[PDB]
Order: structure tokens, then C-alpha cells, then sequence
């Protein structure tokens, strides 16, 4: 097996399939995005960037809807990306579904880090920047959505990964053999072992300065599973208690029976 | 149980 070539293949699949990556994000964050820091600038950004949405419910529920729309888009990109991981498409369709069901929000929050800095995050395909303080200012429970993801991102970004690392990390998130309900655990474990081996060797080559980077990222995978469990609980509270905050059907299917 | 995912995956 050629593990350098496998790493390149997964990186190329990531560059093709994701509209946002860390290179693109950093170009934008380096200074154009419309800055959303208060209700006036939220409403202005909505009229330009999501006009049909405001052509109205509470601002918090509009933001929640925009968040979900981004997730739906990213799930679609993740499904196409997954098709490129060796062995993934040879799995039973039911196992492909299970792996994606549990893995997509761990991958979403990992990749979200690339558009975040300590002051805010890119939104709407890089055409908006919403401040972290504005999101904290929203009424409960909506102000509790993003802050844990910023906290994860600040530590994740301190690892100084590049897109070649992240592509492999996202592939390893998707190929977890301990998801509930898998049929062919043995084949998935071997697929995972192979991707994790590619990740290990890549980090050794690309980050010779950080000899613990691989176990740091194994821990981040475990942190992400916990972040997703907590996020799913918050989504359930919102769904149950906020009638205007409908869930998109693909996201309802993902969250249903997850944790 | 996941008709949209199933459809996206095909
Ligand atoms: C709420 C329920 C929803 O939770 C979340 C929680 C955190 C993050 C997301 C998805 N997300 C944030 C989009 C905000 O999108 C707007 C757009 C416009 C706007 O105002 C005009 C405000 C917010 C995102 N961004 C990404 C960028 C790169 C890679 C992956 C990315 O994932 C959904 C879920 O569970 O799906």
C-alpha cells in the first residue's frame, strides 16, 4: 500500500467536495465579509445575503434556521467526500448511513473551527462574519449553541493543522467502528485502522515539530463526540420548546435515535 | 430510517 498516495487522494477529495476550507477561510479573515455584530447589522446582512428569508419570526429563530441550512449543505458535502475513503463505498449501504449519521456533526464542528477566530466566525459562504459576542447576546437557549464550538475551536486551531491534516482527520471521524448499530464491525474496524495509519504517518511527516500531535487528535475525536452529544441535547430542547424553530427533515433524521 | 441519507449515498 502507498500511504502517501492515499493521504493525497483524501486531500484531493476534500478540496473538491467542501466549499469552505482553511486556506479560503484565512484569506477572507485576513482582510468582503459583512460584519454582523448587533441586531441592525443582522437585519442588513439578512436582506442582502438571505433575502428570501426576510421577504418574520424572532431574530434568534432566523439565525437557527440559517445554522441548519448550513448543516444540511455540509452533510451533503460530507456524503460525497465519504465516497472517496477506501473501503467506504464497499460497505453495506446501511453501514454507510450509520457512519454518516454519527460522524457528520463531529466533522462539522471540526471543520467549523477553520472559519472561527476568537472574535467570531465566517457565515454564508464567507460573505458574512458574525461576532462571538453577538451570538452570546441572543436570548436563551439560542445563545448556548455556538459558544462551546468556539471553545473547542480555539484549542483545535492552536494545533495549527492545515487542510491536508484536516481532510484525514475528517476521514478518520467518519470511519469509527464503534458507532451504535453497525452491521459489519470487522470490516469497518479495518477501514478505520487503515485511515488512522495514513493519518499517523501524515502527521509524522507534516508536523515533525509536535511529537504528540496524533494522540492530541485522538483526544479531539473523543472531545467532538461529547460536544455532539451535548449539542444534540440542546437541539432537542429547542425543538420541543420553540415552535417556530422547526428542524429540517434531513437533520431530524440524523438526530432521531442518535444519542 | 434515513431515506434522505440513503438517497444521497446512492
Ligand atoms: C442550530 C442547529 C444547528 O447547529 C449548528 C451549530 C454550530 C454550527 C452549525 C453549522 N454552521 C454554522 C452556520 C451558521 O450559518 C449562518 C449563516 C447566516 C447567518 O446570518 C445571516 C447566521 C448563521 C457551520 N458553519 C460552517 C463553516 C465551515 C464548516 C462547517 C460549518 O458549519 C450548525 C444544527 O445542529 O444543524
Amino acid at each position: 500500500a502507498d500511504l502517501k498516495s492515499l493521504a493525497k487522494r483524501i486531500y484531493e477529495a476534500y478540496l473538491k467536495n467542501f466549499n469552505m476550507n482553511k486556506v479560503k477561510a484565512r484569506v477572507i479573515l485576513s482582510g468582503p465579509p459583512f460584519v454582523i455584530h448587533d441586531m441592525e447589522t443582522l437585519c442588513m446582512a439578512e436582506k442582502t445575503l438571505v433575502a428570501k428569508l426576510v421577504a418574520n419570526k424572532e431574530a434568534e429563530v432566523r439565525i437557527f434556521h440559517c445554522c441548519q441550512c448550513t448543516s444540511v449543505e455540509t452533510v451533503t458535502e460530507l456524503t460525497e467526500f465519504a465516497k472517496a475513503i477506501p473501503g467506504f463505498a464497499n460497505l453495506d449501504l446501511n453501514d454507510q448511513v450509520t457512519l454518516l449519521k454519527y460522524g457528520v456533526y463531529e466533522a462539522i464542528f471540526a471543520m467549523l473551527s477553520s472559519v472561527m477566530n476568537k472574535d467570531g466566525m465566517l457565515v454564508a459562504y464567507g460573505n458574512g462574519f458574525i461576532t462571538r459576542e453577538f451570538l452570546k447576546s441572543l436570548r436563551k437557549p439560542f445563545c448556548d449553541i455556538m459558544e462551546p464550538k468556539f471553545d473547542f475551536a480555539m484549542k483545535f486551531n492552536a494545533l495549527e493543522l492545515d487542510d491536508s491534516d484536516i481532510s484525514l482527520f475528517v476521514a478518520a471521524i467518519i470511519c469509527c467502528g464503534d458507532r451504535p448499530g453497525l452491521l459489519n464491525v470487522g470490516h469497518i474496524e479495518k477501514m478505520q485502522e487503515g485511515i488512522v495509519h495514513v493519518l499517523r504517518l501524515h502527521l509524522q511527516s507534516n508536523h515533525p515539530d509536535d511529537i504528540f500531535l496524533f494522540p492530541k487528535l485522538l483526544q479531539k475525536m473523543a472531545d467532538l463526540r461529547q460536544l455532539v452529544t451535548e449539542h444534540a441535547q440542546l437541539v432537542q430542547i429547542i425543538k420541543k420548546t420553540e415552535s417556530d424553530a422547526a428542524l429540517h427533515p434531513l437533520l431530524q433524521e440524523i438526530y432521531r435515535d442518535m444519542y | 430510517r434515513h431515506k434522505i441519507l440513503h438517497r444521497l449515498l446512492q
